[PDB]
């Protein structure tokens, strides 16, 4: 197997003389070839924040990653790295790292803080802002990096092991595992023989794994987002015993949902990366799955539980209107999941933004109300044991009294009584 | 909301 | 490769409209052809406690998991569930499982408490025993799924790996995993037969929890495997307890059979109910027998060794109590592990781990005295130290002095002092 | 893929009718075609310690391991192994191992406490030294055992991403794995020595644990490849301490020698024991010459 | 008892 | 060893 050059969110050239480097939710980095050099582009979102510059690249470098403080630029042949901050504070520094015979440089990664920069022997090299040295650690070969503050989301390729992931820490003295090559579930590009002649069969040459971006959320916790165009959130990775990969959004779904339910072959989602609730992405339409020039405006995709069905939607159609009782369904599962990332994030890391407990206390709002609305259809149908075992994942005391004044509207006299068991034993267990 | 009224212009 | 819709024991229809769904202790679940639609049969062997009924499928269900509370039913390719509890007091109710583009139900699998349904594309969907779901996983490509109560094993396949395991705890509050995506040592299928294996490519005639929770697995070598030491993984093994093709070899007093084939079930302790089937085919056929009970052996027992003996198969005794040693000591360190962690399930561990750690010391006695009688002081030493009871021990010393060893009595003492010192800490 | 009978330092008999069954560091085991049986003959370089002894094979045994205390030997097709003391005080046992179709004993291992018999099926039967079986494990198809102390290395082969390495530790307790199936960084192999890969064909020449504890492999290759701390799943590396191709062309002046080849036995502390080969094959023949001792 | 009994019938 | 690999 060959490795490739990997950078999150990067185009191929393609049938062009143009691409993209690397695409976050901070600004995108181009590259357009100059006669025999090239013109690297750093643009950003935040036009007031930053401001857009442009050099000459006399190596060709084809890994590159963007963080809020400065550019990292890789060469993954002759292993030249360059880290250009943003601000003038700071200047740029240039290091060479070395490679053997055949190795190379297949994913680089900075923060304001960290540089890692990751090559196809699994050879980890980590740095500070500015360049000063850590340890020198020997893993699995590493095929894509991402980092966000002194943390790294590591995925690693074998012949034997296949795919997986690696999630550490880069203290001060030494690096630090959180998880150690545990099973990547990425579902892996499919290609065919008719693909030979497909027009994005160049993307899967330029990124055979499919990894079309991965990084950390807002709230840190890694995302990964394969060919399948599904967004894969861990879960619990503090918890080894727990960690769980969970899919909060199948964009194919919605673009489905916002396209009236007609199958279309002309939009694609691009992940730039997950505030909250919220995947800001780069909507493409065209024949291509990747972004060209000119790059549109960044849209905003909330994320949505993969548990709608076609079909039914169809029917109960007959933008696409999604019944509210299948809607709570989807609304009950997302906030649960929400709601225990965040509560996982404050526990360990506490705040990072300031407002993150008035958040966790909407999220559970919303958790008992859409749960509430799921107890009032099975009250509806008069299925009492369907209706007590969801008033059991209420979370606030309130939301049970208010099941309880929706079973006596539903004169279910038996259920009132074993909700308000629940209240006796939740103050039981509260005192002991 | 503004996303769906993209996706309906780019149909369109 | 092409995933095939899986569910515990079930058969394929060969050239006939009607096969089996699933099949374990709880009853057999059968589907005719009718026409456009199927018919589904719903049977139990406690015909005491459930009364057989049967429904039309308009949907062509091809998944099905059955448990003492209920049945649970599932279309590998349109993702269409429905649970049909036992009782009428409960109702019946029906989701549909969202798949992707090529995304079929390879598995399905329910409890009284929890819903589980495995997708070719690694989706792990889980449920309560009323339809709500808990959390939606992205897993390894899942190609088998059993449950009890609360923990789950599943079989998972990939083109890298080849075949890994998943050992997990559905919990009221997260999941946990004892073990996952380990190495699943079952062996694969290498014909009158094809049917099934294109129905089954992976040769898993079935997988179950044993009766006391331990994770077992029947492959195509008619062999059961039990994964000891799950909750330290560590010390994880897969053991193989019974050579079904030996036992039949057995007893059919030493004659190749072709014909006589063993369908599991599900473990209670040490035995293995199961259905005989006689025929051409590997898999059981319509109308079912009657299940059997073929108790666990250790793989000990060679062909050449007990056709001498002979000349049923007879087992020399000191064969059998080298082969009743092996298999206490398995059972007793699986029981063991049992209680010391989850407690009692059925009310008769306690007194069954007793009375199998007795069995254990008797076998091993019997090889101790047989080394006496060949004057081998050594390996009669070595027995004594594997001894569970104290007396056991005191046996031991009676048995070395009618062998007249007097060096032996010794040293077996100083076992019996050691151990009455640490009774001193 | 064909399931060879493998034994540490093992060679093939050739166009000859004797070859070495297994051999290491305490001596070499060798067996010869007679008119109808064999001859088992086991040496020892410590001939001030071990009593050289022989014995008629009726079984035609083609398996065999060599510890300090005992001689182990195994046939891979009839199942029959036996354990052969050194000391005359213990006595010989012989216990024939269940096998099914077209299942082979692939190697076995010995050490004065354990005694492991792996299949092509991937049967792990241990013993102690005596006979008494412990307990009987389902791995992956095995095809290269060996053991120290209560320590097991074994090597299986996948259909899937090809060889693997586990390692155990069979303790009074319960056996407890340290690596479970791992990545192989062994180099498979690629004439006059077309003989060998026939009787090997992973090219494994031996395997052995090193007198600090530590798993060792030679290649094909001809690389002593050592695991470091192994205890810390984190930190185990491969570290391929000994090219014996640099060796021996820098001690021959810097000509590049073909009639040279590199027999292992074992690995004690900071030297190499083993056998230097000169002629076409890279399989030492008759008589065996002296061990020599490579530095690390 | 029971099992070998039917593996007797189902023998010969 | 140097003695040995000069004899051969």
């Amino acid at each position: 197997f060959r490795y490739m050059p990997f950078s999150p969110a990067g185009t191929p050239f393609g049938f062009t003389d143009r691409r993209y480097l690397t695409m976050n939710e901070v600004g995108y980095v181009s590259t357009v070839k100059n006669s025999e050099q090239y013109s690297i582009t750093v643009s950003f979102f935040d036009v007031g924040r930053f401001r857009e510059y442009h050099f000459e690249d006399l190596f060709g470098y084809d890994l590159c990653f963007l963080n809020e403080k400065g550019t990292l630029f890789g060469q993954s042949k002759t292993g030249q790295i360059q880290y250009r901050p943003h601000d003038s504070i700071h200047s740029n520094w240039t290091k060479i790292i070395p490679l053997q015979a055949g190795e190379r440089i297949t994913s680089v990664a900075a923060t304001p803080v960290r540089v890692i920069v990751g090559t196809s022997l699994g050879y980890f090299r980590s740095f500070n802002q500015f360049g000063v040295p850590f340890a020198v650690e020997k893993t699995s070969p590493i095929v894509a990096l991402t980092a966000q503050n002194y943390r790294v989301f590591s995925v690693h390729y074998s012949q034997f092991h296949g795919l997986s992931y690696s999630l550490s820490e880069l203290g001060t003295s030494s690096k630090r595992y959180y998880k150690r090559e545990c099973p990547l579930p990425m579902s892996l590009p499919n290609i065919n023989s008719d693909m030979k002649k497909d027009a994005n069969l160049d993307y899967y040459n330029f990124n055979p794994m499919g990894i079309k971006s991965l990084f950390f959320s807002s709230y840190g916790d890694p995302c990964i987002f394969g060919s399948d165009n599904t967004l894969l959130l861990l879960s619990k990775w503090r918890s080894p015993e727990e960690s769980k990969w969970l899919p909060i959004l199948d964009s194919n779904m919605e673009i489905w949902k916002m396209s009236g339910g007609k199958e279309t072959t002309d939009i694609h989602v691009w992940p730039l990366a997950l505030a909250y609730d919220t995947l800001n992405c780069i909507l493409v339409k065209g024949k291509h799955i990747w972004p060209e020039f000119p790059l549109p405006l960044p849209s905003e995709m909330e994320i949505r539980m993969p548990v709608f069905v076609k079909s039914k939607l169809l029917e109960e159609n007959k933008e696409i209107q999604i019944p509210v009782s299948m809607a709570a369904e989807e609304e009950y599962l997302r906030s649960k999941v929400l709601s225990e990332l965040l509560t996982d994030t404050l526990e360990n890391d506490g705040e990072m933004y300031g407002n993150e407990n008035e958040v966790l206390a909407a999220l559970n709002g919303a958790y008992d109300k859409a749960l509430l609305r799921l107890f009032a259809s099975a009250c509806s149908d008069q299925n009492v044991e369907k209706a007590l075992s969801l008033a059991h994942e209420l979370k606030q005391d309130r939301a049970l009294t208010a099941a309880v004044k929706i079973s006596e509207r539903a004169e279910l006299p038996s259920l009132v009584k074993k909700i308000n068991n629940i209240r006796e034993a939740r103050y039981e267990q509260q005192l002991k | 909301v503004k996303i769906q009224e993209t996706i309906r212009k780019l149909n369109r």
